[PDB]
């Protein structure tokens, strides 16, 4: 299995309410390890997975440490933007950076990013070259002579392939026990008389990590069932993920159509028909 | 932590001066040498945080992550390069400096005249000093071990203007047996002037 | 630098004294802000880190307290020095975030606490006539400054020709030697010489001295002592040229 | 491990 | 700006049965901004103690965000979640369905 350590941070600015709420969570595939809230008592950062609880004083206070630093960063990117942009003081504005890294089955670095956002639109984009910056509007190129005149794709490119890939495989190592997992899906089918001419079938995987998969129908025929209602996957909250395909399907040929549920937790590829 | 080697490192002058620096926190993300002359603050010569060799003039650094270790090379050591140089560490945003290596540039007096003249007070004729000059950066001085005589260690003049650098050192004591004679005794002397005039 | 200000530069002060050392930036703006502290031995240890306005982190606890009442304005500060707290107190400041990471310092505050003011002595300073040997073998002339029985063990000696600072042709020692070297509150001793072409020397219309800047007590120091009281002064010795 | 660089003023 | 009204889900973490402990999830993904009033109901009537994920959000910049209490079901008692956010003209009331 390719993995991912990845950077999420959000300032939200509110005048006259005091400082921007600012939040960050660190994510290693889809585990949440990590967390800061400037709203909370402990103004430290702090664990949210069992493996990472292990680290040491040092950890916690330099990741403490850096985390406040990016939060600085962007209070004072709220100011100069609103400046950019030529907005009002009131009103309430969201900053959002990102930033990780991939690897693959060899845990060798495979690829980088850090991106920026202003109000839900993309600000500024370092590139996969991880060298090259994308910029929205004439306002972003304002800050890409900046960053480019700081080199700071080079310092982030020093970061994203030393640092990120180092930490992300030590995380893998000393957390095997959550990280390296694979939760298979526990599967059942529902009906659901729709009318007498239709039913509805729906296909359930719950309680598989990680949250990658593929529920697909068919019948009769390697190619699927081109049209099909399938949710969002969602976080069961128990540290699993939940997902359901479901298609109509006449009275008649109630168990005929078949469900495909892929994932790494498969040994090889289940396959599902309706029995009462 | 991060460690580097006191001194005194000595180095002939036009040679290469070879400091180094370790440290043990794979956390660490940035690397700097600082220069600091004595009295005075510490000014930034070299930043790194790729593996692989950066030059600036006559300063190159070396880092290896590692390894962990950064390395400073000064390749055709001024005397003036004679300084204190402070690792740094950026471990988790906070620079942590290692207690420092010191280094002398020893110079080269290429035409040495070895001599130790006396000379006495514009105020008072009486009270006494014995300068010993002109020695070669190869001749070292030792402190005294007559209790009331006061010798310094050897300092690197230049003239820039007659082209011409002297290494000196000064002995002095508040006595009459006292003479310029048998001073800088005590110390390993060449062949040098002790003008019969005085 | 002209980045970054500090004062005062130097301070002699007794156990228990209060303590405020300023630290102005300018050229930049939300820099992050750094007390380093030098002392037995070279090598920086962290006293004080700031992200911003307002915001500090002690990074060892201490007798000390510092404070950022403006965005370019730091404070370090004591209500009680103990002799522990003697050091070179030196204000950086770093880019907005995690930059490179990049220190830029000011000129630094060289802090001496005392136990006993009645220890501190300014130097005597006499400067040495050239030798006729060194003149006639050398066809040079090397005037030597002792500046001598001074504590605590800071000066600056500079060289005055004509009455204007020469550079060239100085060495000073580079650090003062004890005139006992057996005690601990000693009295201290520094030399520096000037060398110059002997037909500068002999030219008897020019003016030598030797300048050497003191730091000790301040006027409102307490004193019980007879003799007058070893405040922060400059001594000065001197000679004229000499054609015979 | 957070990145303690290339993290800038926009 | 963009502003993006919230997508709304309500289940439960294991397969709903009745007199059985259990916890009610409502999960609001791909909404802009951040600030969202979220409150779960039991009969009509808001449950006290909800606790919520810590905030993150997906390539598209949109918030995610997993609001859940601890619950025991019942054949007679009608659970929701209430969502409220600038995008919405008013509050969007989903009503939990098991198999669903």
């Amino acid at each position: 299995g390719s993995h991912s350590m990845r950077y999420f941070f959000t300032s939200v600015s509110r005048p006259g309410r005091g400082e921007p709420r600012f939040i960050a969570v660190g994510y290693v595939d889809d585990t949440q390890f990590v967390r800061f809230d400037s709203d909370a008592a402990s103004q430290r950062m702090e664990p949210r997975a069992p493996w990472i609880e292990q680290e040491g004083p040092e950890y916690w206070d330099g990741e403490t440490r850096k985390v406040k630093a990016h939060s600085q960063t962007h209070r004072v990117d709220l100011g100069t933007l609103r400046g950019y942009y030529n907005q009002s003081e009131a009103g309430s504005h969201t900053v959002q950076r990102m930033y990780g890294c991939d690897v693959g089955s060899d845990w060798r670095f495979l690829r980088g990013y850090h991106q920026y956002a202003y109000d839900g639109k993309d600000y500024i984009a370092l590139k996969e070259d991880l060298r090259s910056w994308t910029a929205a509007d004439m306002a972003a190129q304002t800050t890409k002579h900046k960053w480019e005149a700081a080199h700071v794709a080079e310092q982030l490119r020093a970061y994203l392939e030393g640092t990120c890939v180092e930490w992300l495989r030590r995380y893998l190592e000393n957390g095997k026990e959550t990280l390296q997992r694979t939760d298979a899906p526990k599967t059942h089918m529902t009906h659901h008389a729709v009318s007498d001419h239709e039913a509805t079938l729906r296909c359930w995987a719950l309680s598989f990590y990680p949250a990658e998969i593929t529920l697909t129908w068919q019948r009769d025929g390697e190619d699927q069932t081109q049209d099909t209602e399938l949710v969002e996957t969602r976080p069961a909250g128990d540290g699993t993920f939940q997902k359901w395909a479901a298609v109509v399907v006449p009275s008649g040929q109630e168990q005929r159509y078949t469900c495909h549920v892929q994932h790494e937790g498969l040994p090889k590829p289940l396959t599902l028909r309706w029995e009462p | 932590e991060v460690e580097q080697n006191s001194g005194p490192l000595s180095v002939p002058e036009g040679a290469i001066a070879s400091l180094n620096c370790t440290y043990s926190d794979r956390g660490s993300q940035s690397f700097f040498w600082y220069r600091q002359y004595s009295g005075k603050s510490p000014e930034l010569i070299m930043f790194i945080y790729s593996n692989g060799d950066k030059e600036d003039g006559r300063f190159t650094a070396q880092l290896n992550k590692a390894s962990q270790y950064v390395s400073l090379l000064i390749r055709d050591s001024q005397p003036s390069d004679s300084a204190t140089y402070l690792c740094a560490v950026n471990v988790a945003g906070k620079s942590t400096f290692g207690d420092g290596t010191t280094l002398t540039v020893k110079p080269n007096i290429q035409n040495p005249d070895p001599a130790v003249y006396q000379l006495r007070d514009s105020k008072s004729s009486d009270k006494s000093v014995c300068l010993f000059t002109d020695f070669d950066s190869q001749t070292n001085v030792s402190q005294s071990k007559d209790s009331d005589v006061y010798i310094t260690d050897k300092c690197v003049l230049d003239m820039r203007s007659m082209d011409f650098k002297s290494n000196s050192a000064v002995a002095w004591s508040n006595k009459s047996d006292f003479a310029c004679a048998n001073a800088f005794n005590n110390s390993i002397i060449p062949e040098d002037t002790f003008f019969p005039s005085p | 630098s002209q980045t970054i200000h500090q004062w005062p530069a130097t301070l002699v002060q007794p156990v228990g004294s209060p303590l405020s050392l300023e630290c102005t930036v300018e050229g930049t703006s939300n820099p992050n802000l750094y007390w380093y502290r030098q002392a037995a031995g070279r090598g920086l240890q962290l006293l004080f880190y700031s992200v911003g306005i307002g915001q500090i982190s002690s990074e060892v606890p201490q007798n000390l307290s510092a404070s950022r009442p403006q965005d370019r304005q730091f404070i370090l500060s004591s209500k009680k020095l103990l002799l522990s707290d003697s050091g070179f107190y030196l204000c950086a400041w770093s880019e907005t975030g995690l930059g490179t990471g990049e220190l830029f310092f000011g000129e630094g505050s060289r802090l001496t606490v005392l136990e006993d003011l009645k220890n501190v002595f300014p130097p005597e300073v006499a400067v040495f006539e050239p030798s006729e040997a060194e003149i006639s073998h050398t066809q040079k002339a090397t005037l030597v400054c002792l500046a001598t029985g001074f504590y605590p063990d800071h000066v600056e000696l500079s060289w005055w020709v004509n009455g204007k600072e020469v550079h060239s042709g100085v060495c000073t020692d580079p650090q003062p030697l004890k005139e006992q070297p057996a005690l601990n509150d000693s009295r201290y001793a520094l030399s520096s010489r000037l060398r110059v072409s002997a037909t500068f020397w002999q030219d008897p219309r020019n003016h030598f001295r030797c300048q050497v800047q003191f730091y000790g007590l301040s006027e409102n120091d307490e004193w019980t002592q007879d003799r007058a009281k070893p405040v922060t002064q400059i001594v000065s010795a001197e000679a004229w040229g000499r054609a015979d | 491990n957070l990145s303690a660089l290339g993290i800038f003023s926009t | 700006m963009i502003q993006r009204t919230p997508k709304i889900q309500v289940y439960s973490r294991h397969p709903a049965e009745n007199g059985k402990s259990n916890f009610l999830n409502c999960y609001v993904s791909g909404f802009h901004p951040s600030d969202i009033e979220v409150d779960l109901l039991k009969n009509g009537e808001r449950i006290e103690k909800v606790e919520h994920s810590d905030l993150s959000f997906s390539k598209d910049w949109s918030f995610y965000l997993l609001y859940y209490t601890e619950f025991t079901p019942t054949e007679k008692d009608e659970y929701a979640c209430r969502v409220n956010h600038v995008t919405l003209s008013q509050p969007k009331i989903v009503k939990w369905d098991r198999d669903m």
